[PDB]
């Protein structure tokens, strides 16, 4: 019978017990965020500080599904603004770093 | 097929019965540590870090530490809370408390302590966290 | 930008100190990149 | 500061100086005693 | 052995616990012989002389665990239904896969 | 929670943004930081 | 099927055969220098352990 | 460990049975006349006391 | 340094790494602070002797079981009088034993001479010549050596129950506190407590096997015993089971 | 305690602590780049 409304189902159900496991794989053990954590301070790169929270590898098959995409701004964006946004002074004239 | 959220090899379990202890767990969670004094110029060792003792300290509340920088059991421990204070002499003393995750959130099951095979003091603090099905 | 000249090393450029940083490990003590390790040695053989 | 002793369970205050060594059954394994605080639980 | 070098009988429990190596003493016994030319030889026996320490395979018939009772397992916190056949090292349990 | 929107202000939404500010990290949904005009950055949590 | 037997045969077949070198080189040592040698101290329990 | 307070699938109370339950096998009761004894009608009540394994009688058996 | 509130206590934060205005909430640097490092949450001669140094170490202590806490205290004692070089002349055997000797006694499990010197090539005389030198080019010192500390590891090596380890332990200590042997070695004294005891107990034990355990001769361990046998009802304790009761200890 | 000039720690070269600035860039860790030392060689050198 329906739980919601009570009313018969249409198609009896095949039911009965069963041995059932619990497997060791709890999603509270899986589960993760990462937003503006620690960086390496030699890499100045996403990495794990107290938690989980060092972000996903975007990795050469994303940076591919993205260029087909033609999403060129989240490309940048995930490649360079996501993960180490920096700026340097370079010279006009002699093109190297001042 | 009852409303579709079992579908590709989902499952849909009865609350009730999870209320009730169906396939409910308990983890079991060891953490060890022990204070080593190699190199003379360093020596660490279990205990409260306290303001005076430490040249820098954060906010973080270390009250569930014992006079022995160890946890007591039967106390809720989180990825906030210091399950070990140890300090490391400085060549002051420096500290290297060791705090939990932030996914780990339980209550601390047993802390032993004893000398290892290094005959250095050694400790295992075992945190019980329940797992109920969801 | 490329003379022939400027192959041989009389002047050796030395990386940043970000580059080559120096960690800190069992307590304040700086354990030097493995840059600035090599670098003592050619500052010490080029002072000898 | 009281530890049990894992073979004697034997309540023994203990020092950060002196040993972990039981002072009767001199076993090495010790297990601090369960805090005094309240910890509640909700029966669910 | 003790810290204070007293030698005492480990038990599996303690070894886990403790991250102890589960050795047994071997000893051998050697037999010196020396010749100093003078057609003599002097034959000094070294008994028992101590040579290492090999790791033990719970419940083997070398293992304190051997021919113990379940009561007895009991008694030394050892489940009596574990099948041992692995060994302690540092406290950790190490299987030999074949 | 965990994850954030740098939201820039605008007279459209200064008021539903001034919200989210004084209810901070303790209440979701709220915020992490503001980022003034100078680029500098406030954690709302430390003073709220 | 080498299980734990003939695995760690083959392990102490090693390690006793660098014990005996390691007898030897000490012992020399001692024959060496003119003196006797203490079979006691040139074993060094190490090896096997 | 031990036996469970509620039958999971309907909430019978079930906790106070096995005593009873492993009373009625030491009398001779088949499993099944043990559990019609007891009143334990739905088969998911019976597949609490049928399946139950108490490790808590061997857990007593270590040191406190 | 806060730009806008200057002599500010910055405050690390662990969530991204940075430091924050302690009443103003701004943050000084990006995530400069490395929360990995901060919470865990071909060779020189003087080099290859130390290493030859330590592996003698490793090999002397390992024949006596002892722990790798005093190995690394004695490396370390090593280093520093290899590096103070006041006994640059003696050999590095020589040294290593003796601060061998010195870490046993610094952890307070002292090792005796003879037991020292039974693991190492280098005698009893010469270890006990580079021991006081090394306490002065090390300008330390190490707590006197009692009676007890030898009774664990004699009584074990004796197979000596619990109960006869304590009461040597007793009259060890009782026969010091009443000054019954002066001038006696400790471990003459531990020696004649763990006889006495002995052969008042159900385990009993020769002058031999104890003075060959304990490295003491029979004749030192005799006269030790012969000074506190007079007094052995006073030593033993009160609370002791005698298998042999002190008026039947042997006499000689 | 501090680090010295035209040694291989040089402040020039860039931030030395995380709480400090360098002379050259007046920029802390993050907002100084870094710098480049250089070492004449008394003798030319190959470029492997
Ligand atoms: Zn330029
Ligand atoms: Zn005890
Ligand atoms: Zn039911
Ligand atoms: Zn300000
Ligand atoms: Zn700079």
């Amino acid at each position: 019978y329906n739980g919601f409304t009570g009313r018969k189902i249409t198609s009896q159900i095949f039911i009965g017990p069963t041995y059932y496991q619990r497997l060791k794989h709890m999603v509270d053990d899986k589960i993760h965020s990462r937003a503006r954590g620690p960086i390496q301070i030699l890499n100045r790169q996403p990495m794990e500080g107290r938690s989980r929270d060092g972000g996903l590898r975007f990795g050469e098959m994303e940076r591919d599904c993205q260029i087909a995409h033609g999403a060129a701004q989240f490309l940048r964006e995930r490649l360079f603004e996501a993960s180490d946004p920096y700026q340097v002074h370079v010279c006009n004239l002699c093109g190297i770093m001042a | 097929s009852y409303t579709g959220y079992n579908q590709e090899d989902s499952v849909i379990m009865n609350r009730s019965a999870v209320d009730r202890g169906f396939f409910r767990s308990v983890f079991y969670r060891s953490y060890k540590e022990q204070e080593s004094k190699k190199g003379f110029d360093q020596e660490e060792v279990f205990e409260k870090p306290t303001r005076e003792t430490c040249q820098g300290m954060r906010h973080a509340i270390y009250d569930k530490l014992d006079d022995d920088g160890l946890i007591a059991p039967g106390v809720r421990v989180s990825g906030d809370d210091v399950i070990i204070g140890k300090t490391v002499t400085l060549p002051t003393k420096r500290d290297c408390s060791t705090f939990l995750r932030t996914s780990e959130t339980g209550i601390v099951d047993q802390v032993m302590v004893t000398l290892n095979q290094e005959g250095y003091k050694f400790c295992k603090i075992r945190v019980r966290s329940v797992r109920i099905p969801q | 930008y490329a003379r022939p000249e400027w192959m041989i090393v009389t002047v050796l450029p030395v990386p940043p100190l970000s580059v080559r940083p120096a960690v800190v490990m069992q307590g304040s003590a700086r354990n030097q990149d493995d840059l600035t390790h090599k670098l003592a040695d050619i500052v010490k053989i080029n002072n000898q | 500061m009281i530890y049990i002793c894992g073979e004697c369970h034997t309540e023994n205050e203990i020092k950060s100086r002196d040993p972990i060594r039981c002072r009767e059954c001199g076993y090495r394994i010790m297990y601090k005693k369960r805090t005094k605080r309240l910890v509640v639980f909700d029966a669910r | 052995w003790e810290r204070d070098g007293a030698p005492s009988p480990m038990m599996p429990n303690e070894a886990r616990l403790r991250n102890l190596t589960y050795s047994a003493p071997l000893y051998v016994d050697i037999t010196k012989t020396v010749i100093k030319e003078g057609e003599e030889q002097l034959q000094t026996q070294h008994q028992k002389t101590f040579i290492g320490k090999i790791p033990i395979m719970l419940r083997s018939t070398y293992c304190l665990l051997n021919g113990l009772t379940d009561r007895d397992l009991c008694e030394l916190n050892e489940c009596p239904l574990d099948p041992g056949g692995y060994f302690i090292i540092n406290g950790s349990e190490k299987v030999l896969i074949a | 929670a965990n994850m954030t929107f740098a939201e820039i202000v605008t007279p459209f939404n200064i008021d539903r943004l001034q919200e989210l500010v004084r209810r901070g990290n303790s209440q979701y949904p709220g915020a992490k930081y503001i980022i003034r005009d100078n680029g500098d950055r406030i954690d709302l949590r430390f003073h709220p | 099927l080498d299980l734990a037997g003939p695995l760690l045969a083959f392990l102490f077949r090693g390690m006793f055969k660098n014990l005996l070198k390691e007898v030897r080189i000490y012992a020399q040592k001692f024959i060496d220098r003119g003196k006797d040698f203490n079979l006691e101290l040139a074993i060094k329990t190490r090896i096997i352990s | 460990m031990i036996i469970p307070v509620r039958c999971f699938t309907c909430g019978k109370i079930v906790g106070n049975k096995w005593e009873a339950y492993l009373g009625l096998l030491q009398a001779e009761y088949t499993e099944g006349d043990a559990l019609d004894a007891l009143g334990l009608k739905r088969y998911c009540c019976r597949r609490m006391l049928l399946a139950h394994v108490d490790l808590i009688e061997k857990l007593l058996n270590y040191a406190p | 340094t806060c730009p806008n509130h200057p002599d500010a206590i910055l405050v690390e934060d662990y969530r991204a790494g940075d430091m924050i205005c302690p009443e103003c909430g701004l943050v000084v640097g990006d995530r400069v602070i490395d929360v990995g490092s901060e919470w865990r949450t071909t060779m020189s001669s003087s080099d290859r002797a130390m290493m030859n140094a330590f592996k003698e170490i490793t090999t002397m202590a390992d024949r006596i079981n002892l722990p790798r806490n005093i190995v690394d205290r004695t490396n370390n004692l090593f280093k520093q009088v290899y590096e103070q070089k006041s006994l640059k002349g003696r050999a590095n055997d020589a040294i290593a034993s003796a601060c061998l000797y010195i870490a046993c006694r610094q952890e307070g499990v002292p090792r005796t001479f003879k037991e020292i010197c039974a693991v190492s090539r280098i005698s009893k005389k010469e270890i006990g010549r580079c021991f006081k030198l090394i306490l002065k080019a090390l300008e330390t010192s190490v707590d006197l050596i009692t009676t007890g500390d030898f009774m664990s590891r004699f009584c074990s090596n004796l197979c000596l129950p619990k109960q006869v380890q304590m009461a040597a332990t007793h009259i060890a200590r009782k026969a010091v506190e009443l000054d019954l042997v002066p001038g006696r070695s400790p471990i003459s004294v531990a020696a004649a407590a763990i006889y006495m005891a002995s052969q008042a107990s159900a385990e009993k034990r020769t002058q031999k096997e104890i003075g060959d355990i304990a490295g003491v001769a029979d004749v030192t361990i005799r006269q030790s015993y012969r000074l506190i046998y007079p007094r052995a009802p006073d030593l033993f304790p009160t609370d002791f089971k005698f298998d042999t009761p002190v008026d039947k200890l042997p006499q000689l | 305690g501090r680090p010295k000039l035209g040694g291989l720690m040089d402040p020039r070269q860039g931030v030395i602590e995380r709480t400090g600035r360098c002379q050259t860039c007046a920029g802390n860790m993050t907002e100084c780049p870094g710098h480049f030392g250089h070492i004449e060689l008394a003798k030319p050198v190959f470029h492997v």
